[PDB]
This record gives structure tokens, sequence and C-alpha cells, in this order.
RNA sequence: UGCUGUUGCUGUUAAAGGGUUCGUAGUUGAACUGUGGGCUGUGCAGG
RNA sequence: CAUGGGAUAACAAAGGAGCAGCCUCUAGGCUACCGUUUCGGCUUUUGUUGUUUUUAAAGGUCUAUUGGAGAUUAUGGAGCUGUUUCCCACGGUGUG
RNA sequence: AACUUAGUAUCUUU
């Protein structure tokens, strides 16, 4: 349902590029600095079960040095990292 | 001639405002006296009851 | 001095979008700026925005998504008839498939597609896509 | 001062509060505040000085917030407003003092340059006040 | 006529309603035997009394409309007068609101320039809200414009007044919507100077 | 021929910011008076 | 040139004590009205036209006098003299 | 899930 569609309902896009999860920026085929990071999910015990969550970061953010800040924001949003310590 | 016309209109305005102020003071005092009569008749009813 | 509040607001948003910020503060505000933001918001190019009252020309904080590419005012206002809409889309819009030219008409502030649908001309305020 | 005539970019100024209500501890009545404003004016004080004295020694941060009227408006209603607007009066006084100094110090070219700026400011200010009819037509500052 | 009827306008003295009559007796009874109200009530009278249900709650709201020329008189004794009227009327919240005219915004610029600024709807609605919350003052005002196109106004109050107004805020919002047909939401700022909103 | 540039030029070093400031015509000029409710039906509306 | 729309602007005005002006019911008492360097015009029915006049009505000054407002307290200001409701689970807030 | 507040002295000195 994403991409350019014909009047006949046929997708005419060659391919659908990835979108950065921090800036909603299309990741071009020549970036070569964009990265994809998989974070393993953990069950009730401290053991990873079978699944991972994937983050896409554009190369421009990494060159500016804001990839670490973006990954912090995304992981907090997705419930992976805790934003602060618990109450004493 | 414009000076007398302008002065006359100003004099009429001051007379009009002064008359209105007197009239409002008259109605205030008449209502205040009437309020006294109502309170006095209220006291008379208290004497009855 | 600052001559066009709307131009200042639209340039501030465009620079923040170009830098990839998630929030942008706008100063000073005006009714025309708010109406321009609402047209942008109605088409999904910006998220929520908040108007802060300071008993003066207020301030606006705009939540930016990643969809806005560029917005800018058109100065002078350059009144536009119903037959001039295609000319403006050709000149200042990247494509005929998306993007909007925002005009001020006697029916209110609205995008060019709505203005054509209501058969009214007006004065060009700006553009966004 | 700051930007007109001399490319200064200073920002120092007052920052009026958002909440305009007079504080609860200010028990003075509005009619008494008006009386002090008129009394201070009769002693020759200009409206700027009147506000500062009330602010400094009476706890009245804003006359307008207490009485609903600005200080100059109160003076105008009581017939105590200056014949010449305050800012114009002070600019004229500065120009006269500078000219008095220049009468002896004929080579103080910096003062002569500053005098040109002051007199230019006076004439622009006079144009505005004549337009809004706060100055009589045919008012002219004479060097 | 009854001595306590001079607390209403002369129009309503002939056939006062039950709520107008009850407020009139309470005001007349407060005219004496009350130190602070005895100094101001004799020159005061009210226009009408209206009841608002305030759904999803008990303790309906009695809105007392009074002429605007008594604004300063009411302001000086609003806290005491509201408490006494609430004492005389159990199960009710008393709201003293001044009757204000609104000038419809003209379509002509020359007529627009001559409009009295306190007759505008914005000025009147703000003053009505200030009447509603009077002991507390507005320390901040914001408009949240959601992506769906709605705009909601949030009014912030000083957190030091939370224990005196938080219970009435729901009643204030509804009655404000009744009188002005506009929506208001309330919040608290513990440091209004620094725009610090109270979390709890 | 966007080498006359309203659309649409160039001016640190290629041609080109006036030595500085004041300043009249002229051009341009901050915010605000504001955009309503109710009812029914309907639509991943949404928290 | 005609007409609909009023968002954006323009022209003009104002510089806020440099300000308008509260309506309304009934009685009444005086005064015709305009012209005016000029001695002149001046409603209707009185069968009609000219002439002389009345009852008037209609305005205007005044005495009042009724009832309603008022966007800013006159039961005031200044000068003057004397001596229980509500919230909560019983506690807390508010007015006495 | 975008926090309600998150130190520190030295020298001279009628
Ligand atoms: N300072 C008094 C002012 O004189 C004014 O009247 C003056 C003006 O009407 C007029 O002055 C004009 C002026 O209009 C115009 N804008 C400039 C012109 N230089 C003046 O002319 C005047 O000044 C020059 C020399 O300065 C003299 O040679 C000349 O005789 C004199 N009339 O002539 C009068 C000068 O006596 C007005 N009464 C009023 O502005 C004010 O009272
Ligand atoms: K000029
Ligand atoms: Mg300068
Ligand atoms: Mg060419
Ligand atoms: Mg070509
Ligand atoms: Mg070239
Ligand atoms: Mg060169
Ligand atoms: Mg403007
Ligand atoms: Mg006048």
């Amino acid at each position: 349902t994403i991409g350019m569609f014909n009047e006949e309902g046929e997708n005419v896009d060659l391919y659908i590029p990835r979108k950065c999860h921090a800036t909603t920026t299309l990741i071009e085929a020549h970036d070569h600095a964009a990265v994809q990071i998989s974070i393993a999910n953990v069950g009730p015990n401290g053991v990873i079960n079978g699944t991972t969550t994937t983050l896409c970061i554009a190369g421009y953010l990494r060159s500016q040095g804001e990839s670490d800040h973006a990954i912090n924001h995304i992981t907090i949003d997705r419930g992976i990292m805790r934003i602060k310590t618990g109450k004493p | 001639q414009l000076a007398e016309q302008l002065a006359a209109k100003h004099l009429r305005d001051e007379q009009n405002r002064n008359k209105a102020r007197k009239q409002e003071l008259k109605k205030r005092e008449k209502e205040r006296e009437r309020a006294r009569r109502d309170d006095a008749a209220a006291a008379a009813q208290k004497k009855k009851a | 001095t600052m001559m066009s509040v709307l131009a200042n607001a639209l340039r501030t948003i465009a620079s923040a979008e170009r830098r990839g910020k998630r929030q942008v503060l706008i100063r000073p505000s005006s009714k025309v700026v708010v109406k321009f933001l609402q047209v942008m918001q109605k088409h999904g190019y910006i998220g929520e925005f908040e108007i802060i009252d300071d008993h003066r020309a207020g301030k606006i904080v705009v939540n930016l998504n990643g969809r806005l590419n560029k917005c800018g005012a058109i100065c002078p206002r350059f009144d536009c008839a119903t037959t001039d809409y295609e000319k403006w889309m050709k000149n200042i819009l990247p494509s005929r498939q998306f993007g909007f030219v925002v005009l001020t008409t006697s029916l209110g502030i609205m995008d060019h597609e709505e203005a054509r649908s209501r058969n009214t001309g007006g004065k060009v305020l700006g553009f966004f896509y | 001062m700051v930007r007109m005539h001399g490319n200064g970019r200073g920002k120092a100024s007052s920052a009026l509060p958002y909440r305009r209500t007079p504080p609860a501890w200010l028990k003075i009545a509005s009619r008494n505040v008006v009386k002090m404003v008129c009394k201070s004016s009769r002693k020759g004080m200009m409206p700027s000085q009147i506000g500062m004295e009330l602010r400094d020694s009476m706890g009245i941060a804003q006359v307008k917030n207490v009485t609903g009227r600005k200080i100059l408006r109160i003076l105008k209603h009581n017939g105590l407003a200056p014949e010449i607007p305050e800012d114009l009066y002070f600019l004229v006084k500065r120009a006269t003092q500078m000219r008095k100094h220049l009468e002896r110090h004929t080579t103080d070219r910096d003062t002569k340059y500053r005098l040109i700026l002051v007199e230019s400011r006076i004439h622009r200010l006079a144009r505005y006040y004549k337009r809004v009819k706060q100055l009589p037509p045919t008012w002219k500052y004479e060097s | 006529m009854q001595p306590h009827l001079r607390k209403l306008r002369k129009l309503k003295r002939g056939k006062p309603s039950d709520l107008e009559e009850s407020v009139a007796k309470a005001l007349f009874e407060l005219e004496a035997s009350h130190k602070t109200l005895r100094q101001e009530l004799p020159r005061f009278h009210v226009n009408t009394v209206r009841e608002v249900k305030v759904p999803r709650s008990k303790k309906t709201v009695l809105v007392v409309f009074y002429p605007l020329r008594f604004l300063m008189l009411v302001r000086k004794v609003q806290r005491a007068l509201t408490s006494e009227l609430e004492k005389r009327h159990p199960g009710c919240l008393v709201m003293l609101v001044a009757q204000r005219q609104i000038t419809k915004r003209p379509t002509d610029v020359y007529k627009l320039q001559k409009v009295q600024r306190s007759k505008t709807s914005t000025a009147v609605f703000e003053n009505i809200l200030n009447d509603m919350i009077y002991p507390s003052d507005v320390v901040g005002r914001r408009w949240r414009c959601r992506t769906d196109g709605s705009k909601l106004m949030k009014v912030f109050l000083d957190a030091r007044d939370r224990k005196r107004i938080e219970s009435r805020l729901r009643a204030v919002a509804y009655v404000y919507k009744q009188l002005t047909h506009r929506r208001v939401s309330f919040g608290f700022m513990w440091n209004p100077k620094l725009q610090q909103v109270s979390t709890r």
C-alpha cells in the first residue's frame, strides 16, 4: 500500500527505500554510512527467546554524531531502555 | 461667529449634565425615603407579631 | 526590522525541518501564521502545535514530523486569479501530484486545491511540500 | 539611544509581569494613588520620576495596574500635563546644554557630531507629535 | 413591598423567582449582622439567579448575575460573600458574574476602529472567567491545536490556590461553557515565573 | 542569452558596495477587536 | 460599467477629560413659527374666493411627576467636630 | 515516554 500506484492499482515503484527511525528520512542506495541495528528481545528469564527489534539510522545523523542520542530516544520510545532509575 | 456658536453648545451641554445630575439625586433620595417607609412598616409588622 | 511575520515564521519552520529538529519555537505569532499552520496541519505536514500567550505577540511551539521538505512565504502577495493556479503550481511546486500553494481569499485562508474547488481567487501567501 | 543613531545593540529594558493584578498586600486606594501622582507633579516632577518614586518607596509597581490609568493620563485629566512632551523636553535640554558648551569649545568636533544626531532626533520626534496633535502646528526647534 | 426585595432589580421585584427570592433574603440578612458585608451591600443589588446542573457531579451551581457597575464593590467582598451565600444555600456553588454587553464585530473597518475594546467577545469572555475564579488569577494561557483541527484553551492557575479552587474547577469549566459557549481546561503551575506545571 | 535577470543575474579575490554619518522625496513597516453552539445519523477519529 | 465575497491590504479620521447625549408615563404653566439693513411670508375643515380673528396641535423653556435602565459603588468620596459551607477519611480549606 | 527544583573558595585589609 506504500509507493506510487497506477490507475489500474499496480505498484510502479522500482523499490521502496527504508526510512530512518529518527528523522523519517529516506535511506538512499549510496549512503554506505546508514546502519541497521538489531536488539534482541528478552523473555521473563534473562535469555533471548527468538526475536529482535530493528532500528534504521541514516548516515547523515551518524556523521553529525547524533546517532547515539537518536538511538537513546528510539529505545526509550519502544520500551527497551528505562528513562530513569526507580524510586529508592 | 463660530466662537459664539461653539460656546453656546458647550453651555447647553453643561446645563444638560447639571440637570440630569440633579434629577438622579432626586430619584435617589425618593427611593431612599421609600426604603425607610418599607423598613418602618417592617418594624410595625414586628410589633404586631 | 522585521517586515513580514509570516515570512519569519515559515523560514524558521523550514530551517528547523532542514536541520531535522522535532520541535521549533516561533516568534512572533499572528492570526495569519496560525491559519497557515492549520492548513499545513490539516494536510499532515506538521503535528501538534501550541500557542503560548504572553500578553503580547504570542509564541508558537510546533511539533515537526519528518514529512515537511520546504515551506516559504511569497512576497509580495501577488494576487492570483482562478486561471493563474496552474501557473503557480508549475513555477513553485516540485510536482503536480503533491505540494500546496496557500492563498488568502475572501472565503478565508486555504490551499490552492480548495480554492479552485470553491472557484475563488486571492493573494498568494506561501507554499509548502 | 540604543539603535537609532549609533549602531548600539543593547537590550537592557524592563520586563512587565504577566499577572497584572495588584498584590494583596497593597492596601492603598486608587483615589489616593491619583492624589500622590498629582501631588508629585505639582512639585515639578516629570511623569517618569513620579512612577519611579512610587515604585521605589510605596510598593506601587504599576500605577496603571492599580488605577486603570497611565500616569500621563492622570496628569492630563487634572490639567498637570507638561506643555512639551517629556522626551522632547529632555532632548531639547540636552541640545541646549551641548550648544552652550560648544560656544566656548569650538573645536569639540565630536560634540558637534553628537549635536547633529540629537537635533535630528528632535526634528523627527517633533514631526510625530505634530502629526498626532500633541504639539501645536508651527512648532519648530530653533538652534 | 418586602424590604429584602431591594436586593434585586426593580424589574424582578414584582414576581421574583424562588432562587432570586432566596438570594435576596440572604443578601438582606447579610446586609446586617456582618462586619465586612455591611459596608458594601446597601448599595448593591443583583439582576437574576440561574441554576446549572454541572453533570457527572452533585452540588449544582447558582450563577448570580449583577450589574457591571458593581464590579469593584463585588471584588472587595467576593470571597466573604460567596462563602456566606454558599452557607445559606446548602448543596450549591455560588458564582458571582457581572452582566456584560458584547458588541458584534463589524464588517466595516471604520466601525471596527470605534468599537469599545471591553465590549469585544474576547475581553468579555476573559472577564467572565476572571469573575468565575476571582480569588485565583490566570498565571498562564495556552491553546493546544491538535492534528484533527481542534483548538483547546488551557488556563493555568497558581498552585498555592489549589486547595481552594481545585474542587470547583469542574463546575467552573461547565458554567463557562454555558455562559460563553467556549471550552476551557485548567492546570496548575507551582512556579508560574518559570512556566513550571505541577505534576501532582 | 539566467550576457539586462518581474519570473531570473552578478558585486571578498573574475567587471562591480558609495570613505563615514545625518537626511527629504520614494519604497517598506510589529501584534490585537475572529469566526458559535445544540440534536440526530455517520466515519480504524483519537486518548 | 453593474453586482456577489471580505481573508489579505490601501485611503481617510482619531491621539481618547482634546469627552457628546439615559429612556419613559401623565399632568400642567408660559411661548405662535420663520423673515429681519429690509415689515415680509406663514397648514387643514368651516359651500367658494379675498379680509379679520379664534379653538387649537406641533415644537421650545420651566414646574413637576410615574415607571424602567446605566460600561463602573452618591446609603459614596473629600473638607469639619467629638469618643456553617466544601473536600477527604475524622481531618483539612473558606467565611464568620 | 521526555522529571517537582539536584556545588564552591583564595589573598590583602587604617
Ligand atoms: N516663529 C514665528 C512663526 O512665524 C510664521 O510666519 C512665518 C511664515 O509664515 C513665513 O516664514 C517662512 C516659512 O513659511 C517658510 N517655510 C520658510 C521661510 N524661510 C520663512 O520666511 C521667513 O524666513 C526667511 C529667512 O529665514 C525671511 O527672509 C523671511 O522674510 C521670512 N518670511 O513668514 C513668517 C516669518 O515672519 C507663523 N506666524 C508661525 O509659524 C509662527 O508664528
Ligand atoms: K524619506
Ligand atoms: Mg543606527
Ligand atoms: Mg535574454
Ligand atoms: Mg531562455
Ligand atoms: Mg553574468
Ligand atoms: Mg574586482
Ligand atoms: Mg501588519
Ligand atoms: Mg470637548
